[PDB]
């Protein structure tokens, strides 16, 4: 598991899910907040 | 962890508590008096607070008994509770600024004994008239002792003192809370307990107004 | 010394005794450094000096019927002439403030320019009151006690004078025609919730 | 009132885009059943478009002669006129996340060149490390000013290479 | 040694003796915003300035607003307070803050001069006298002289005791202010009125309750 841990902790596995974990927050506070043009 | 008196047979009292101070029946759950210096004040405070209830609750009970009898005065219907609205001689602001002055000299040279044991027992006005150089905080003893009732039996005496201003601080505190629930007077309430101790509990008058 | 102030309480360590008024009142030990305690004695002994001056003013102008302390300015503040003892006098507000900050200023100017001197006499003791030493610091202790009094005086006159409204002469009769219905507590400011 | 632009709460030409918008959409929408996804995704779209407009005039933008809404970057004219939430705010809303982002790399960073191989650490990303100061990264500007007095924030010039000049 | 969290790891800059001898150290710091020494000193003033300050502003929010719900008072609301005093005045409130400003600015300049360099407000001849007592004590934060004028940071065996019943106070008052700000902003009464009102239906009357603190439910 060490190894498989070590192969997730890579950059494009790391960024892969770093990236996804950021669209999807980004895309569900659009989604409860539609259309923020202004704070 | 000693032979006096306890508040609980066969429990492990604390350490701290000797029997020096009076009444001490190592009741103390909290450790409130684990510090030496807060315990020290912690007595003064007691003391003091013992012989104002005692004062109060004596000052609410006499004049409500002597009320129900055929002895008469102008303030006798009057709750102890109501007394503040009463026409006296002079408003009560003037009186409040009386003793809040009076209150202050007496407190001030009671703390300044208290910090030093014997540095003022001495009249300011009269240099001849002084209490005894043998004193202890909280217990003045000379003028205020004019029959000399000290130099017997201290500790028994210095005991039922400590018992009877823990015994009228409850009875204060009891004053407080049943007019604020009951809303009469003391003795009323212990005239209606005792008409039917049955059905005059604390439980079925709160259970009624809920 | 001339005593304690309080009972059973020992006396800073930085106070002399020859000084007068020595009561060992300092609880803020304000008076540490000499250096400051210096200034602060010749400060305190023409603040009492003063507050004799201004206590003696405003009791006088008070009991002759001219209007209390308060009420002696009034006459600048809506256009008018100042009286004293009854006699006109025609000088204006401007006028007053040059000739009272000149002299004023070069009189100040004289005293602090001799490095804080409290007790000059000479020019300013005719009489030979202070003749002899002995006897001289038995009368500063009268001074600087009478010095406190008077600002522990002026402070009240201000002070009942903000909280009701009349004079000091006007309050003392009040006072001794209703003492317990007119005092500092039947003001209605010092205690709000009575 | 600011630049010759009117309020978008008041302007003519906002109300007829809006028309517009909602116009073109009913239209799209008469030619479905009234029980169909169709017509219900559309009649959420213009529910959409609805709140939208509101929130839009409810905010207080300034609109042009377009009937479209105007950003005032000016702080002073943001702050006097109530304009600060367009340009103003989410400008510091974007200063903390920028530094909390280059703080949180710059630690990491700093952390792992002390290590024995920092490459590994460069291509391979120590997530326990990088979590810790994910979190740690809140107090960036607090961290950065106090980085920043101490002058341990910059390198010395004789420990940087250049040019031979 | 008491923690925060019993099991978490204290950190280092916490645990050494110069830390430890500030009054309530729980080791609370997971942002490590106390790793430097100048900037921990710095942070210990800030904190203590914040505790006084907070104090003082929830005592006056509290004690009138408690005062005002029996017959003693009459304040108004803290959040209604500044135009109600403002109206019956004798300034605006442009002048006043700017004279407000003025002297907190001569007296914060002077205390971060003495934060700057301990005891260096005592300059000879510099404040007509008063310089002397100008110079705090030993530990920065706690001046003597002018202040505390009843002397009772004399008494060593309680001033250790003293100081953990200022900090930990201070910490309270600060999130009261704070419960007040947020109240304001969630019930839209006072913090009495709303201690009253939850004291009446705890069961119901809450932050889940108002709709404004859980948007998802
Ligand atoms: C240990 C002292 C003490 C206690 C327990 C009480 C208790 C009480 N006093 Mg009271 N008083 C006391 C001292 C004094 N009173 C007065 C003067 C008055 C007046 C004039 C009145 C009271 C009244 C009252 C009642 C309502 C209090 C109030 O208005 O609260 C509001 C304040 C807070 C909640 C804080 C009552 C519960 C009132 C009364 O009779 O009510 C029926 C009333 O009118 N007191 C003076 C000045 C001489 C006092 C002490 O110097
Ligand atoms: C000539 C320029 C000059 C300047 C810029 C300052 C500036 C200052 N002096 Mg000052 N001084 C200056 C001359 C002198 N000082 C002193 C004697 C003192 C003393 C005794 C003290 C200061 C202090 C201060 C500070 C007070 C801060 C303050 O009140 O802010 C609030 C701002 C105002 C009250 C007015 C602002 C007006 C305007 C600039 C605002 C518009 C923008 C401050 C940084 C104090 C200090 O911090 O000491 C450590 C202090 O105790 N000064 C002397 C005589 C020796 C001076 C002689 O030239
Ligand atoms: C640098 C260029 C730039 C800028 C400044 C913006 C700015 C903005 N875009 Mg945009 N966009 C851009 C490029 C840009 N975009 C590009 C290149 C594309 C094509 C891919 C898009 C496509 C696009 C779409 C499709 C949409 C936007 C939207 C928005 C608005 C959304 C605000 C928001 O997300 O809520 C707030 C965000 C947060 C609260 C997250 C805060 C972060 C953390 C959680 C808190 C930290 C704060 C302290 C915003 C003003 C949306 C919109 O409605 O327009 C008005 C929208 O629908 N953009
Ligand atoms: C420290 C305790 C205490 C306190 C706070 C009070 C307070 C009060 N008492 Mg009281 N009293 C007390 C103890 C106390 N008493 C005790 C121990 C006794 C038994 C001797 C009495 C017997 C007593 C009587 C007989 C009366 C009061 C009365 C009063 C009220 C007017 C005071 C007065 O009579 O003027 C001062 C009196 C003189 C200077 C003489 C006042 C609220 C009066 C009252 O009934 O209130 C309406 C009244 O008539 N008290
Ligand atoms: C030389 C000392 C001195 C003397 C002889 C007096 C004498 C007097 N003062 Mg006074 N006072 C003093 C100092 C003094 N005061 C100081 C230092 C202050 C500032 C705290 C005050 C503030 C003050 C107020 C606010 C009032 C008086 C008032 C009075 C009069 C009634 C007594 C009273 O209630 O006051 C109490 C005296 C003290 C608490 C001390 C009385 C003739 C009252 C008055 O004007 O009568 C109508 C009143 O309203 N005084
Ligand atoms: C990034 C560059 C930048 C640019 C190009 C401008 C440009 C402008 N600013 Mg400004 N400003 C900036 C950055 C900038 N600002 C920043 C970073 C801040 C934060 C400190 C401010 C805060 C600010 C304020 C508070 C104000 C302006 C104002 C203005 C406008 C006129 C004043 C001026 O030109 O002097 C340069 C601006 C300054 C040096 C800041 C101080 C303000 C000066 C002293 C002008 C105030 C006098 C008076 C109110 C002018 C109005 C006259 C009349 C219309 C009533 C102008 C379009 C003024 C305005 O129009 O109000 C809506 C205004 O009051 N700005
Ligand atoms: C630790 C990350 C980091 C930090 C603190 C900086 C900081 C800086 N960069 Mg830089 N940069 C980075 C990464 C970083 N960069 C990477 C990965 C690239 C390759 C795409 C670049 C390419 C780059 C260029 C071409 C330039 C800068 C420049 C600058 C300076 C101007 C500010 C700026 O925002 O420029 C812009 C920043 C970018 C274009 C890239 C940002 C990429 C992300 C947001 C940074 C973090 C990514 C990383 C994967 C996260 C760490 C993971 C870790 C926690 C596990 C500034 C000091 C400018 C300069 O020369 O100095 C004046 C400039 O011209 N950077
Ligand atoms: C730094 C804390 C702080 C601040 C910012 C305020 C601010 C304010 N208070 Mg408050 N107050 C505070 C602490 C504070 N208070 C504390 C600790 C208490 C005791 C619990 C009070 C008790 C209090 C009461 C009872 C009242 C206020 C009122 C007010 C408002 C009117 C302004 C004013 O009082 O005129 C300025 C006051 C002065 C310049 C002081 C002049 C000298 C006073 C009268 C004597 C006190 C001397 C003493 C040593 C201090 C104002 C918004 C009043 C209000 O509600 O407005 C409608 C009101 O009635 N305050
Ligand atoms: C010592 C100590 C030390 C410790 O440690 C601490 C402490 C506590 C701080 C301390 C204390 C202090 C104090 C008490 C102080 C006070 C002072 C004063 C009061 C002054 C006044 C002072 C005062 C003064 C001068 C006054 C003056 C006055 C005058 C001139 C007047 C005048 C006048 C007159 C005639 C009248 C008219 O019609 C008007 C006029 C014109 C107006
Ligand atoms: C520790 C730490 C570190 C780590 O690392 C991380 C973390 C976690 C982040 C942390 C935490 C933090 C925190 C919590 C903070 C907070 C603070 C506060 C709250 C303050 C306040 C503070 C507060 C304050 C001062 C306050 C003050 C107040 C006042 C003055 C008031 C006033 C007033 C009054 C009287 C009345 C009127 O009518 C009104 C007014 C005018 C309004
Ligand atoms: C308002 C203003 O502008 C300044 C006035 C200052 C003065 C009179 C100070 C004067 C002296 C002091 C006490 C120090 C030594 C020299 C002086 C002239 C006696």
């Amino acid at each position: 598991m060490k190894d498989f841990t070590t192969y997730l902790s890579t950059a494009p596995v790391i960024a892969t899910i770093w990236f996804t974990f950021t669209a999807g927050l980004l895309i569900e506070i659009n989604r409860y907040f539609p259309d923020p043009l202004v704070f | 962890d000693a032979a006096l008196p306890s508040w609980m047979p066969g429990a492990d009292l604390p350490g701290y508590l000797n029997g020096t101070l009076p009444g001490d029946f190592g009741f103390d759950p909290l450790y409130l008096g684990q510090d030496p210096v807060k315990l020290k004040w912690y007595a003064q405070a007691e003391l003091m607070n013992a012989r104002f209830a005692m004062l109060a609750v004596a000052g609410i009970l006499v004049p409500e008994l002597l009320s129900n009898i055929g002895f008469s005065w102008p303030g006798a219907g009057v709750a102890w509770y109501d007394a503040g609205k009463f026409e006296y001689f002079a408003p009560a602001s003037s009186l409040f600024g009386v003793q809040m002055l009076l209150f202050a000299w007496v407190e001030i040279r009671r703390y300044q004994d208290f910090v030093k044991p014997g540095s003022a027992n001495q009249d300011p006005i009269f240099t001849n008239n002084k209490l005894p150089d043998g004193n202890e905080p909280g217990y003045p003893g000379g003028i205020f002792d004019p029959f000399g009732w000290s130099k017997g039996d201290i500790k028994s005496l210095k005991l039922k003192e400590i018992k009877n201003g823990r015994l009228a601080m409850l009875a204060f505190a009891g004053f407080i809370g049943q007019a604020y629930t009951t809303g009469t007077t003391p003795l009323k309430n212990l005239s209606t307990h005792l008409a039917d101790p049955w059905s005059t509990t604390v439980w079925q008058n709160d259970l009624a107004r809920l | 010394k001339a005593g304690n102030w309080l009972p059973g309480s020992d006396a800073p360590a930085w106070l002399p005794d020859d000084l007068p008024g020595n009561y060992g009142f300092d609880p803020l030990s304000l008076g540490k450094e000499p250096a400051s305690l210096k200034r602060f004695t010749e400060s305190e002994v023409i603040h009492g000096r003063w507050a004799m001056l201004g206590v003696a003013g405003s009791l006088a102008v008070e009991l002759l019927g001219y209007g209390n302390w308060y009420d002696a300015p009034l006459w600048a503040v809506n256009g008018g002439k100042a009286t004293w003892f009854g006699i006109e006098v025609p000088f204006d507000l401007n006028a007053l403030l040059a000739f009272e900050f000149v002299a004023m200023a070069a009189a100040e100017g004289q005293r602090g320019d001799a490095g804080g001197v409290v007790y000059p006499g000479g020019a300013f003791d005719p009489l030979g009151f202070a003749k002899d030493s002995s006897k001289s610091g038995e009368l500063k202790l009268k001074e600087i006690k009478n010095g406190r009094l008077a600002m522990v005086a002026f402070l009240g006159f201000v002070a009942q004078h903000a909280a009701t409204g009349k004079g000091p002469i006007a309050a003392l009769g009040e006072h001794l025609a209703n003492p317990w219905g007119a005092n500092f507590a039947t003001n209605g400011i010092s205690v709000p919730f009575f | 009132d600011i630049a010759g632009l009117t309020p978008c709460s008041e302007s003519k030409a906002y109300a007829k885009l809006e028309k517009k918008e909602l116009k073109t959409l009913e239209k799209r929408l008469k030619q479905y059943e009234a029980d169909s996804a169709p017509a219900v995704a559309l009649k959420a779209t213009m529910e959409r478009t609805k709140a939208r407009f509101a929130n839009y005039a409810k905010a207080g933008l300034l609109c042009g002669n377009d009937g479209l809404p105007h950003l005032i970057a000016d702080p002073g004219l943001a702050l006097k006129y109530g304009h600060a939430g367009e340009v103003f705010i989410p400008t510091f809303g974007f200063l903390y996340v920028a530094g909390y982002i280059g703080y949180v790399g710059r630690q990491y960073l700093i952390a792992v060149k002390g290590e024995a191989k920092p490459t590994d650490k460069e291509i391979i990303i120590d997530v326990p490390l990088a979590t810790k100061l994910a979190w740690q990264g809140a107090g960036w500007p607090l961290a950065a000013v106090q980085e920043l007095q101490r002058g341990t924030l910059l390198e010395k010039e004789e420990n940087i290479t250049v040019s031979p000049r | 040694r008491q923690s925060w969290l019993p099991g978490s790891q204290i950190p280092a800059h916490l645990d050494t003796p110069a830390a430890q001898a500030l009054a309530g150290n729980f080791g609370f710091d997971p942002l490590g915003l106390g790793k430097d020494p100048v900037a921990l000193r710095w942070y210990q003033q800030a904190e203590l300035i914040h505790c006084r300050t907070a104090m003082a502003g929830v005592a006056g929010i509290l004690i009138p607003g408690l005062l005002t719900k029996a017959g003693a008072l009459n304040v108004p609301e803290w959040y209604d307070a500044g135009k109600v005093a403002i109206e019956n005045s004798f300034a605006p409130w442009g002048s006043l803050l700017a004279v407000q400003l003025f002297l907190c600015g001569f007296v914060e300049a002077k205390r971060w001069q003495d934060i700057r360099k301990p005891g260096s407000q005592g300059e000879p001849g510099s404040f007509l006298g008063f310089e002397a007592s100008l110079k705090g004590t030993s530990e920065l934060g706690y001046p003597g002289g002018p202040f505390d004028p009843l002397g009772l940071s004399k008494e060593a065996d309680k001033w250790a005791d003293w100081k953990l019943k200022e900090v930990k106070n201070g910490r309270l008052a600060m999130l009261a202010f704070l419960g007040f700000v947020a109240q304001k902003y969630a019930t839209g009464a006072g913090p009495v009125d709303n201690l009253a009102a939850h004291l009446k239906d705890p069961w119901h009357v809450n932050y889940a309750t108002n709709g404004v603190s859980l948007p998802f439910l």
